[PDB]
């Protein structure tokens, strides 16, 4: 009966920056709003309760303000340990507590173009009737990137899946792996397999390709 | 100080029942409400319900009423969350958490959290991975494709742990077949390809699978 809307889905900032995250309620919740921090795979951690009260042991660079429907969480000077996802949560409802959908705070660094590598399917995999073609985008920033598979210059769609690493704790980059999956029969019907990569660090897209059967 | 510790990862089939647990210590277990929270893959937090362990007074979120049962055994400081008939859509991480509330409201944040229980619900069955090479060809890249396994997790190392710099082991993807697949890559000096051996070590405990795969230029 009370919907929470968190405003920036994602925030890019550097160590030392001031960060403000916003949380709006569809109904008045007085000051009954709490903030939690969660890192990937880890358990959530209480930071602020009752809109502005700092949980014991939380550093004083965290603060919160607001009453009614509009609330903010502020980090006055980001530290490396502060990059995480943040959730607000209203405790005013007597029907259901609810959470905002989260704001990810990630590390802003200089733009870095990906290094691109393409891998043909192995002979061993082909023997079993399927071909997996893999394209690697290594150590780039920011995380937004586009992979376009082409098979004899036909754009492929719906037959690939991709995965992205969490931001690297040392150089703050991301890496991405994309797999194109074809039947052996389809794979042996075509010649040129291409991975075309678009990223804001590249003035124009980079394509890595191979010809089936060529060393 | 205060601690909530939850039971381990679960892998089930649709239609099966399941009960997971949350053990409290370091405080009066019957003096605080315990809440349960759901986090499906890649999504945020949802509140499911609460129980007061002294008398097993419960409140459920409307979305979860009649879909789960929350209970407690106060004699062993443990709360439980149960399904009678699981669905694949119940696949999620489940947290228990202590409500720091005296009386009714006055505040009520969740101040201590369990470490979470992973629940996987799928019609898929246990299967070990096939490991295929990502053969190389300044800086070259190589790796291993760990394909068609169930359930999570798989662990990958390189040269038995001696090679760590430049390794990226990617999150697995769930294929439409119901089986997982992941890749693990490493970048190395092009000069090393002729002389340095590169072997990925893949372990999948649910299937009792151990694989060592040497990867080299073709």
């Amino acid at each position: 009966d009370i919907q929470m809307t968190q405003s920036p889905s994602s925030l890019s900032a550097s160590v030392g920056d001031r960060v403000t995250i916003t949380c709006r309620a569809s109904q008045s919740i007085s000051s009954y709003l709490n903030w939690y921090q969660q890192k990937p795979g880890k358990t959530p951690k209480l930071l602020i309760y009752a809109a502005s009260s700092l949980q014991s042991g939380v550093p004083s660079r965290f603060s919160g303000s607001g009453s009614g429907t509009d609330f903010t969480l502020t980090i006055s000077s980001l530290q490396p340990e502060d990059f995480a996802t943040y959730y607000c949560q209203q405790s005013y409802s007597n029907l259901m507590y609810s959470f905002g959908q989260g704001t990810k705070v990630e590390i802003k660094r200089t733009v870095a173009a990906p290094s691109v590598f393409i891998f043909p399917p192995s002979d061993e995999q082909l023997k079993s009737g399927t071909a997996s073609v893999v394209c690697l985008l290594n150590n780039f920033y920011p995380r937004e990137a586009k992979v376009q598979w082409k098979v004899d210059n036909a754009l492929q769609s719906g037959n690939s899946q991709e995965s992205v690493t969490e931001q690297d704790s040392k150089d703050s980059t991301y890496s991405l792996s994309s797999t194109l999956t074809l039947s052996k029969a389809d794979y042996e019907k075509h010649k040129v397999y291409a991975c075309e990569v678009t990223h804001q660090g590249l003035s124009s897209p980079v394509t890595k390709s191979f010809n089936r059967g060529e060393c | 100080e205060v601690q909530l510790v939850q039971s381990g990862a679960e892998v089930k089939k649709p239609g099966e029942s399941l009960k997971i647990s949350c053990r409290g210590s370091g405080y009066s277990f019957t003096s605080y409400w315990i809440g349960w929270v759901r986090q499906m893959p890649g999504k945020g937090l949802e509140w499911m319900g609460i129980i007061y362990p002294a008398d097993s007074d419960t409140r459920y979120s409307p979305s979860f009423q009649g879909q789960v049962t929350i209970s407690a055994d106060k004699s062993i400081n443990t709360a439980y969350l149960q399904w009678s008939s699981l669905k694949a859509s119940d696949t999620a991480m489940y947290y228990c958490a202590r409500l720091r509330m005296i009386g009714f409201d006055k505040n009520a944040p969740l101040d201590y959290w369990g470490q979470g229980t992973l629940v996987t619900v799928s019609s898929a069955s246990t299967k070990g991975p096939s490991v295929f090479p990502l053969a190389p060809s300044g800086t070259a890249a190589l790796g291993c494709l760990v394909k068609d396994y169930f359930p999570e997790p798989v662990t990958v190392s390189w040269n038995s742990g001696a090679l760590t710099s430049g390794v990226h082991t990617f999150p697995a993807v769930l294929q439409s077949s119901g089986l997982y697949s992941l890749s693990s890559v490493v970048t190395v000096p092009s000069s090393s390809l002729g002389t340095q051996t590169y072997i990925c070590n893949v372990n999948h405990k649910p299937s009792n699978t151990k694989v060592d795969k040497k990867v080299e230029p073709k």
